[PDB]
């Protein structure tokens, strides 16, 4: 409140879940296709063996194990949803972004209360005690 | 009567040359869009100076008189025209109300279809005159346009003028302080103006430093909210102090034994005191005497005693003597007044008057403890070397003055901490809760607003404070509530505009003001200084992001001009402007099923670009010359300030070096100048805009475009590779890509048909070779025409390479900034420093070059450390750049959106200023059908699968073909492998596999 | 000042005395005995490498 | 010569830390560059009023220095990211990046260390000794374009 | 004046092409920095001693 201000970001949180959403929906519908040009609707199962040949592995290996895959892939989004329900510290980088900052400003606001040589740290206590001559050099 | 002033009344504001520019500047001028007073005569008031104006032809205006009592009685201007000359005299005249025509003097000289104009201006004891003349049509007000008023007359006269009237259709306006930003021509007349406070434009106008203003919002200013009213909160004692028993008591105190008044529970008049002859000094410290009155205390001490007067001297903190060591000692942070004087008649007497005597902070002790001059048993008792520890002061009223007695009254103060209890003599008001307010609790002065709370103050705590000391809370005086403080609202204001090439309206954002708060404040209604009266435009509106005042709410949501915050746009509309909450994009719900596919029937090749910064100005400074302006004397102190003006140098050095390094990452790419061959057979492809013109130095001509759109002590330096060496090197790379490919980056360039070139690029992209070569024509005039379409863009708009030209304002920007700061004072009695060489003895002058110094040692810093970090920005960029240039144009990059959107096929560099520009060559689908489709096919129960491509169908018959270009084939046993039988896969499907 | 005082082409209107620069620093002036327009430029300085 | 990359490393903080010590000595305008002269040729009032002096020209110089050490280990950190980009690319793998793992055509990598840094052995493959032909798109066989896969 | 190397005509057509017969393997030292000297201040004895 000394001045310091935060200003609202542009895109709002219930806009940015609507961009994360559509390359999402994209990415699922389509693959690659979007990124490229007008997005051309895939089935998922057709665009996984395409995935496959991209690291090298014949695409049969999916469609032979294709109920298989879909267990694994299924068995670790819940596995991920156990490891970030349990470990609040798990998000340390961006818990970081907001800790420094918090520090920054503390850091900042709190250097009011210096005196830096003066007779006091508040402004007003001077300019109620001394007059004008004497109250510039403090 | 009134009319209005438009844009008239503008002078030359001093006798300087200044050309093709817009300069800033404060001085008494008419504001735009006044209103002047109109006369067809009485006297009128001078104010703070007038600008005058008259319709004429028949000539009866012939003069003026300036003054105070316009005739006899003291020195008054007269001012006429006699047609012989202009007159001037200062007389003590002797004149009526008009001596004029039918239809000392201790200075003087001597030199309708129109009208003339003047302004009369009074300053530093010159009366000053400003005139025009014009030809008019309008008669019957003034005439609505513009024309700067230029200087006649200049005079050292001094006379304290207050009033005027004319001699005899004639006009009277009041200068005013403003800022205006004004526009001087080619050859250096005055011929445009803005009035910085008028409106919201205008000051985003005067913000800028322009007179045209593009498309977006601008802060201009910052909004608070003024205090409404006062308020003096006092404790309501009726006691009053008692100071006669302090000063004027018979027993003022031997100093050994000092004595100690505390005074409490009484209001006091310092002023009183202090304002009192009777004291020979009023020396004071932590206080200034003339503040006490409006001041409030926990407690005073009077501490009282009697001393010779030449000893006085020891009474301040951080003394030493006798009397400080062992009889009465100040703290060396004393918080209050030393009183005293001359008592001789009082304290002395012809006898020597032996009842005075003398011998840590504030002690006292009265023993008789002996002092010993040396180890001996003294024992309390007197003898050689043991001595009785008082001695009496000899005070006769025959003394010298230095000999006689004085009296001293030391006051300490102890200040508001607990319940304020001895207090100046203030009146208070009552409290009043909710407003913005001013207020003034014990002499604890501030600002904002007050209401109730619920902090459970403990009984013996008066008042809260914030982590920044700042009181948060504070205990009435007059009744124990605890009253909350807040500061009064406030934020930045900023400037919604459509360009001003495109409309003249606005719209202001309050940002995080609540909109109650707003209209009836420093915004409209109240007390408004510059962010003038208009308390609604039309519409007022509360946005998340804050109030917004004079655009129109929408409810339909399109996409975003002008962003505000929180999801809020602007833009102007079918008119005013609108805000609105904006759309993400056109919502598309993509065909999806589990068995239905979109294969592209056809594509377009693109020529995107992408500009990029590599190196900033190379600079370095000379920082004597700079900080000292080569002053001796100066060059001098800045000696005692050790290695600071080298590792300047040294930091300056490193930035200046790196930019040659980064030009040449990014263009010395290739070990040889490739030249390119007399023919031009490249299967039809044009490349004649971005190759070498040698009619030009040999730049491409989009190479020309890029270098037209784009446009002391310090030193800039040359760049290590010249202009026409840059050309060479984006002649080379582009000479290479075309004649050999990418394999001029793998050592020895190898020659290739370019067609053939191409069609490696497309067998890269996974679109199969013959694609290329069975569309080669189309392919052609695809890529041609998008090469032409280069040159418009580039053409179209200044807009187009902002990149570039951000590395050449920024610098332009800085060195102007660190040029500025020579100017500034640093609180140094002058910035010119031969003024405080000449004005001052050196002990003196070197405090104030030492300001000066420190001043711009600390600007120069503050310099190279911008030139560190905007020089690592653009090192990001001049690695990304060179990595660019690795892998798109000596290559063909795998990584999606890299080298441009859509799959890549190859990319071209294009020298630009400070920079480099790629004009990156991607192929993009186009004309897309759906088509049923199947993971696998089953024939003999051996399940097959496709070896490149998906199977498709178009509703009665089954192809393979390619992903990215629609291309039947008949699926033939070699488009194709088995595994396993049919009943694993999903979604198979029965078809003959064809064997040939 | 210091500088290299020379002739130039600059149109100063009949009350200009001297004139600026974008930056505002003093970079022409009239002669009060001979009402031509001098350019100022000041004395050459750099770096000894 | 090769390793003058690393060498100016070492030299960078060698030249910070002498200068940082350098302004030990320099006055600032108080009466001695020695902290124990002022405290012991002067008495407390007097002295503070010099002292202040030396904490703020002392003070500048240490602000100097750490703002100039935080510019330069962000400009180490983007090597840093380069080299744990190129170890994971170019060592554990095969880059198709044009001249990211060294010049010519990338085969493998190998790292070796070096005292505050890395240093990679970029193994490639050059082609030389070209020889011209003639050459034609595609080739007509029984009326039929052919191309080669 | 610096060299920025061989002119090279490239012997293009719209018919020609060079391939190469033989090759080298080819070793490149890269170096690259990682890390300073890890230092630490006491503010306190550096400025009072
Ligand atoms: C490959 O490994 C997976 C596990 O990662 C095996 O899948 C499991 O197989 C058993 C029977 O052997 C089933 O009971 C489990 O339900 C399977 N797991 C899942 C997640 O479905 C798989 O059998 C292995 N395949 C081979 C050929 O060894
Ligand atoms: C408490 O008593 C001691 C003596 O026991 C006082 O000491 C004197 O302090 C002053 C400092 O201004 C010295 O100049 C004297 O020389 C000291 N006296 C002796 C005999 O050494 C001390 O000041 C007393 N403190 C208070 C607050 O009364
Ligand atoms: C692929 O798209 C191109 C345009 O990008 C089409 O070319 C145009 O064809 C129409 C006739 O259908 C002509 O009027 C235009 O003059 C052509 N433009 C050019 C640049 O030549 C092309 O026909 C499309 N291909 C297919 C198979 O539909
Ligand atoms: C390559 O394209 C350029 C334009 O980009 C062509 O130049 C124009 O040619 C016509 C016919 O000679 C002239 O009327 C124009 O004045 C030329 N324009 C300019 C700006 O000079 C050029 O002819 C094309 N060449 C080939 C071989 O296709
Ligand atoms: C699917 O593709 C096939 C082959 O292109 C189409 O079959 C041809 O159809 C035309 C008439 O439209 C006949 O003249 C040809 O003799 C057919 N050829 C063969 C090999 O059968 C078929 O029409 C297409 N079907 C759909 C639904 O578009
Ligand atoms: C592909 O065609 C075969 C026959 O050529 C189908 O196989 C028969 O399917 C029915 C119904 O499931 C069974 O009663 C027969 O015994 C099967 N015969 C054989 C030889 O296997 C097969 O179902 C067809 N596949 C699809 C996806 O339609
Ligand atoms: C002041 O000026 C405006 C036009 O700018 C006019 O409408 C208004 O009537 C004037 N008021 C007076 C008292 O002259
Ligand atoms: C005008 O005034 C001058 C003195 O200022 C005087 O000499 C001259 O005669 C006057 N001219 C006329 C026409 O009266
Ligand atoms: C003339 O000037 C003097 C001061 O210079 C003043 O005392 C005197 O009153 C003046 N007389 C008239 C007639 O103005
Ligand atoms: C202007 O007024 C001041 C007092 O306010 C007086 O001393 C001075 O002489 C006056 N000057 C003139 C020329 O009227
Ligand atoms: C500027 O002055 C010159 C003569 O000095 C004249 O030829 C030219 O027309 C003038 N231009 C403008 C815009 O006033
Ligand atoms: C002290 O006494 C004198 C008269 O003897 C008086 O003028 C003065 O105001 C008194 N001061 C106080 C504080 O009583
Ligand atoms: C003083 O304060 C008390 C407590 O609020 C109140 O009752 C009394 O009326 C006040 N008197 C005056 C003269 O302000
Ligand atoms: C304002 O900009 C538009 C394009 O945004 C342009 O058409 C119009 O001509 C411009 N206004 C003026 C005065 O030229
Ligand atoms: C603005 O202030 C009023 C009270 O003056 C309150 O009713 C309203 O809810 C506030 N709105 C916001 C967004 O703060
Ligand atoms: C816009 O929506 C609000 C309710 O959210 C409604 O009051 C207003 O009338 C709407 N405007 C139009 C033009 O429908
Ligand atoms: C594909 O089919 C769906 C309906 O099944 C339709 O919405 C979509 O527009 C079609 N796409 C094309 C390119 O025709
Ligand atoms: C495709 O979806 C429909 C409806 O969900 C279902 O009847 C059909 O069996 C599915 N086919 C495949 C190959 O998954
Ligand atoms: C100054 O006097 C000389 C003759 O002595 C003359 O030629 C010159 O023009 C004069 N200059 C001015 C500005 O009066
Ligand atoms: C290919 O032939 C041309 C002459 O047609 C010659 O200049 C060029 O050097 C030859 N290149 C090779 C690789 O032999
Ligand atoms: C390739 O070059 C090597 C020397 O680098 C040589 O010994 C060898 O015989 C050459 N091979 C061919 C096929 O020319």
């Amino acid at each position: 409140f000394n001045g310091l201000t935060v200003l609202p970001p542009l895109l709002t949180d219930e806009m940015i879940a609507q961009y994360t959403s559509a390359l999402l929906a994209g990415t699922i519908t389509s693959g690659w296709t979007f990124g490229a040009g007008a997005a051309l609707q895939i089935p998922f199962a057709m665009q996984m063996a395409y995935r496959f040949n991209g690291i090298g592995v014949t695409q049969n290996v999916l469609y032979e194990n294709q109920k298989l895959i879909a267990n694994q892939f299924n068995s670790a989004i819940g596995k991920i949803q156990d490891s970030l329900s349990s470990t609040a510290s798990a998000l340390g980088k961006l818990q970081n972004v907001v800790n420094q900052n918090a520090q920054a400003l503390n850091t900042l606001v709190k250097q009011l209360s210096s005196n830096f040589g003066a007779i006091s740290s508040v402004l007003n206590d001077i300019l109620s005690r001394l007059d004008k001559v004497e109250a510039e050099v403090q | 009567a009134y009319t209005n002033s438009f844009t008239r009344g503008v002078y030359y504001p001093d006798k300087v040359f200044r050309s093709s520019v817009l300069h800033s500047t404060q001085d008494l001028f008419l504001p735009f869009f006044s209103n002047v007073t109109w006369f067809h005569n009485p006297v009128l008031p001078f104010n703070d100076g007038v600008y005058f104006a008259s319709t004429e032809k028949s000539n009866i205006i012939r003069g003026w008189i300036f003054g105070t009592t316009l005739d006899s009685k003291t020195q008054s201007l007269l001012i006429v025209n006699n047609a012989t000359n202009v007159v001037i005299k200062v007389c003590e005249f002797q004149f009526c109300n008009d001596p004029f025509l039918d239809v000392n003097c201790t200075f003087e000289y001597v030199s309708f279809k129109n009208l003339r104009e003047f302004v009369f201006k009074n300053i530093d004891g010159y009366f000053k005159i400003y005139s025009k003349h014009t030809p008019i049509n309008l008669v019957r007000d003034l005439p609505q346009g513009f024309s700067a008023l230029e200087p006649l007359v200049d005079l050292p006269i001094g006379i304290n003028i207050t009033r005027f009237q004319t001699l005899l259709a004639y006009y009277v306006g009041y200068l005013q302080p403003r800022t205006f930003l004004l526009k001087y021509n080619e050859n250096g007349t005055i011929t445009d103006a803005v009035d910085c406070a008028l409106d919201p434009l205008s000051e985003t106008k005067c913000t800028l430093k322009s007179f045209t203003v593009e498309k977006g919002i601008y802060q201009t200013s910052n909004f608070r909210v003024q205090p409404t009213e006062s308020i003096v909160r006092f404790p309501n004692i009726t006691n009053l102090c008692p100071f006669g028993e302090v000063f004027n008591a018979t027993r003022f105190a031997s100093v050994y034994a000092w004595n100690r008044k505390r005074i409490s529970n009484c209001v006091a008049d310092y002023s009183v005191l202090y304002n009192s002859a009777s004291f020979s000094t009023f020396k004071c410290y932590g206080v200034s005497p003339t503040k006490l009155n409006d001041l409030c205390f926990t407690n005073v001490y009077a501490d009282s005693f009697v001393i010779r007067g030449d000893e006085v001297r020891q009474i301040a903190p951080g003394q030493t003597g006798k009397i400080a060591d062992y009889n009465y000692k100040l703290p060396d942070d004393f918080t209050g007044c030393v009183i005293a004087w001359n008592s001789n008649n009082l304290d002395s007497k012809v006898g020597g008057n032996y009842n005075y005597r003398y011998r840590k902070p504030f002690e006292r002790d009265i023993s008789t403890e002996i002092y010993q001059a040396g180890s001996k048993p003294c024992n309390g008792v007197e003898g050689f070397n043991c001595y009785f520890p008082l001695q009496s002061y000899g005070f006769q009223p025959t003394n010298g003055v230095g000999y006689q007695p004085y009296r001293v009254v030391v006051l300490s103060f102890e200040l508001l901490h607990a319940p304020a209890t001895v207090c100046g003599p203030k009146k208070s008001t009552n409290l009043v809760k909710n407003k913005c307010v001013n207020f003034n609790f014990n002499g604890l002065t501030g600002t904002g607003v007050l209401t109730e709370s619920n902090k459970k103050f403990l009984p013996f705590q008066q008042f809260g404070r914030d982590i920044a000391d700042t009181t948060d809370a504070v205990r009435d005086p007059q009744t124990l509530e605890i009253l909350d403080i807040t500061p009064c609202s406030f934020g930045g204001v900023s400037v919604i505009t459509p360009g001003t090439n495109t409309s003249n309206q606005v719209a202001v954002l309050y940002q995080g003001v609540n909109c109650t708060e707003v209209p009836v404040a420093i915004h409209a209604d109240q007390l408004t200084p510059t962010w003038r009266v208009y308390s609604t435009g039309s519409n007022v509106f509360q946005t998340r992001a804050g109030c917004l005042i004079g655009a129109e709410h929408v409810n339909n949501s399109y996409e975003c001009d002008i962003p505000i915050g929180a999801g809020i746009c602007a833009s102007y509309q079918t008119q005013s402007i609108i805000a609105y909450t904006m759309s993400l994009g056109a919502e598309n719900s993509v065909a999806y099923s589990n068995n239905s596919i979109a294969i592209p029937t056809n594509f377009t090749i693109s020529v995107t670009t992408e500009i990029l910064p590599v190196s900033m100005t190379k600079t370095s400074v000379d920082c004597t010359m700079y900080i000292c302006g080569d002053s001796t004397e100066c060059s001098n102190l800045l000696l005692q300030y050790g290695s600071f003006c080298t590792q300047l140098n040294r930091a300056l050095t490193g930035i200046a070096v790196e930019q040659d390094k980064n030009t040449q990452e990014v263009f010395a790419q290739v070990k040889q100048i490739y030249k390119t061959p007399p023919i031009k057979d490249f299967g039809g492809f044009n490349f004649s805009q971005i190759l070498p013109d040698p009619s030009k130095s040999k730049r491409s001509f989009i190479e020309d475009l890029l270098f037209n759109k784009v446009t002391n002590g310090l030193t800039v330096l040359p760049p290590l590779l010249t202009d026409e060496m840059i050309a060479q090197y984006t002649s080379a790379l582009l000479a290479g890509t075309i004649t050999s490919g990418w394999t001029f980056g793998a050592g020895a360039a190898l020659q290739i048909p370019f067609a053939m070139q191409m069609a490696y690029r497309f067998n890269g992209i996974g679109v199969t070779q013959n694609v290329l070569y069975e569309n080669q024509k189309l392919i052609a005039n695809q890529f041609n025409s998008a090469i032409g379409k280069i040159q418009d863009s580039l053409s179209s708009t200044a807009s187009a390479l902002g990149k570039l030209q951000n590395v050449v304002n920024q610098n332009a920007q800085a060195l102007n900034t660190l040029v500025k700061q020579l100017s500034s004072n640093f609180g140094a009695i002058s910035s010119v420093l031969n003024d405080i060489l000449s004005r001052l003895d050196k002990v003196e002058a070197e405090v104030q070059i030492d300001r000066l110094i420190t001043g711009r040692l600390q600007s120069l810093q503050t310099y190279v450390t911008q030139q560190l970090i905007r020089a690592a920005e653009i090192r990001a960029s001049a690695n990304l750049a060179a990595t660019k240039m690795s892998e798109c144009v000596l290559g063909q990059s795998k990584r999606v959106d890299f080298c441009g959107k859509g799959y890549h096929l190859m990319s071209f560099p294009q020298s630009a200023p400070h920079g480099v520009v790629f004009l990156h060559v991607t192929y993009v689908p186009a004309q897309e059908k759906n088509f049923t489709t199947a993971p696998a096919i089953c024939h003999d129960g051996k399940a097959h699968f496709p070896r490149e491509g998906v199977f498709v169908s178009n509703g009665t018959h089954w192809f393979v073909t390619q992903r990215n270009f629609y291309e039947p084939q008949i699926i033939t046993t070699d488009n194709t492998f088995v595994s396993g039988n049919c009943d694993v896969v999903i979604g198979i499907v029965n078809n003959t596999v064809y064997d040939p």
